[PDB]
């Protein structure tokens, strides 16, 4: 989730 | 006259209670060892598969929760499907290519819940050998199984996903040019949902396990821990390309 | 009349490089499990020691910037002094406690990096022995530990920090009402730079090692990594209650 | 650094 999330917005 | 320590007695209520290493003898070190490394490879296999789909055309256009959610529903088809490829094209019997630097031989696999997910992984490798899957026809079906499940009420951007989906499929087919050879790798798809099933149960059971303790980085704890529920919630709809 | 497949040539192009897995069989796997197994603990530690801190009086009222830096400098002597006292408290000779599952024996340590790094840990645990430190006087000096190294050219609310300091080392002398006493463990507050020195130079050594590579967590991972180069920069400015 | 400041920002 979070991770995957800052991962997928950069 | 007499000075209290009263900051003492504050360090005292916050001071947290001792931390447990987790450590348990009874695991071998190379089981211990061997599960870790596998994790931490894991991990970071899910951050390059999620560069991956970033770049994928099409992907970027789906709205930003369905991509979240199609990389949280397939990481492991993208992994266990890469990684048939490796040992297929490796040629060697019984031999998993999870790295260059670590081939697994699944008849040296002492544990035995590490030597049934090999064993099923053999099944994928030995499939693309009778086929004799090209490169090409590889990187389709691979895209492919990023869009294989979606969530049981569909995504944000449906209409678009079936328009990127149905446009892989074409390619596929185009790959390729016999018609029936598309049937038997789209059988070989539909396949993976019963293999990633079995490799998905296994990392659950173990991620759970507080008395083993096998470590895992970061983000496939979080993953692991976002979809957990959802493996029976009954919230994943499998898409499949033939019946049933 | 033919529809050449456009996509596959794309997938190409993003199709990322193999993942190496790091595996090196040449190192044993005890090792190779004591090594990450201590350096999982000691990342879950640092997240303990954040939140330990932020609960500290006066700790928060530093600017968010110091707070970081001081964390950043001194969670090596947060965790080295925390593992003498539990160890001390344990009683047994050349016992370490690093957990209440994970006691180690410095004399069934074969790798001579860590057999080194546990015998100055012996030495810490020897001394708070010798001095029979009270948790009271413990708890004090832990605190000091946190506020014992700054950047060269000091910290964004230098005045606060000295104050709040200040006051940490009137508990240490209050909670101990001789004098003495003060001199000596201040000494020993002292001498805890040059132990942390030897385990920041073993940690910086394995974490660079790109041959064994020794797993570490992703929190401990950036703190070593925005360190490393201070410890070369001359940038940190140690805080001596004694000379020299 | 990141992963200090989130826990630090909390
Ligand atoms: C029209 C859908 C079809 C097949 C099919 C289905 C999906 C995708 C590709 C296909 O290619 C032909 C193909 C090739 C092998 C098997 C197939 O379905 C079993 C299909 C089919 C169905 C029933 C009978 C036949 N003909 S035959 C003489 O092979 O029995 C073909
Ligand atoms: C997510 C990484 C993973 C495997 C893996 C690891 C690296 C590269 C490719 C992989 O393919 C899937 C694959 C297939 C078979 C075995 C695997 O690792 C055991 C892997 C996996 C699968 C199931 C469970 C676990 N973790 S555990 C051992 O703690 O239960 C890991
Ligand atoms: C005034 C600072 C001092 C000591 C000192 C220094 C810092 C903190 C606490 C102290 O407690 C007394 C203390 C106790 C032992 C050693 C000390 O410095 C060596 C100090 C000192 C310095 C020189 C001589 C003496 N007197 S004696 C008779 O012990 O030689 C004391
Ligand atoms: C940061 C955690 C750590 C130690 C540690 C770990 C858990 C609990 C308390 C600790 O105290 C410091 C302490 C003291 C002696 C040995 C330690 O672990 C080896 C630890 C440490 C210190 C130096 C190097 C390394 N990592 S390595 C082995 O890859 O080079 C870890």
């Amino acid at each position: 989730s979070s991770r995957l999330w800052e991962l997928l917005m950069e | 006259p007499q000075l209290t320590p009263t900051l003492v007695s504050l360090l005292e209520v916050i001071e947290p209670e001792v931390l447990y290493a987790g450590y348990d003898s009874s695991v071998p070190d190379s089981t211990w060892r061997i599960m870790t490394t596998l994790n931490m490879l894991g991990g970071r296999q899910v951050i390059a598969a999620v560069k991956w789909a970033k770049a994928i055309p099409g992907f970027r256009n789906l709205h930003l929760d369905d991509q979240m959610t199609l990389l949280q529903y397939s990481w492991m088809y993208l992994m266990a499907f890469a990684l048939g490829w490796r040992s297929y094209r490796q040629s060697s019997a019984n031999l998993l290519c999870f790295a260059p630097d670590l081939i697994i031989n699944e008849q040296r696999m002492t544990l035995p819940g590490m030597y049934d997910q090999c064993k099923h992984m053999l099944y994928v490798s030995s499939e693309l050998h009778r086929l004799q899957v090209s490169y090409e026809e590889y990187l389709c079906m691979k895209t492919l199984l990023l869009l294989s499940s979606v969530p049981k009420d569909g995504l944000k951007s449906q209409e678009l996903f079936d328009e990127i989906r149905m446009t892989y499929i074409k390619e596929l087919g185009k790959a390729i040019v016999n018609w029936q050879r598309f049937y038997q790798l789209t059988k070989l798809l539909d396949s993976m949902h019963e293999v990633v099933e079995n490799l998905l149960n296994y990392c659950f059971q173990t991620f759970l396990d507080k008395t083993m303790s096998i470590e895992f980085p970061e983000m496939l704890a979080e993953i692991i821990t976002n979809q957990i529920p959802k493996y029976s919630n009954g919230n994943i709809k499998k898409l499949l390309f033939h019946q049933k």
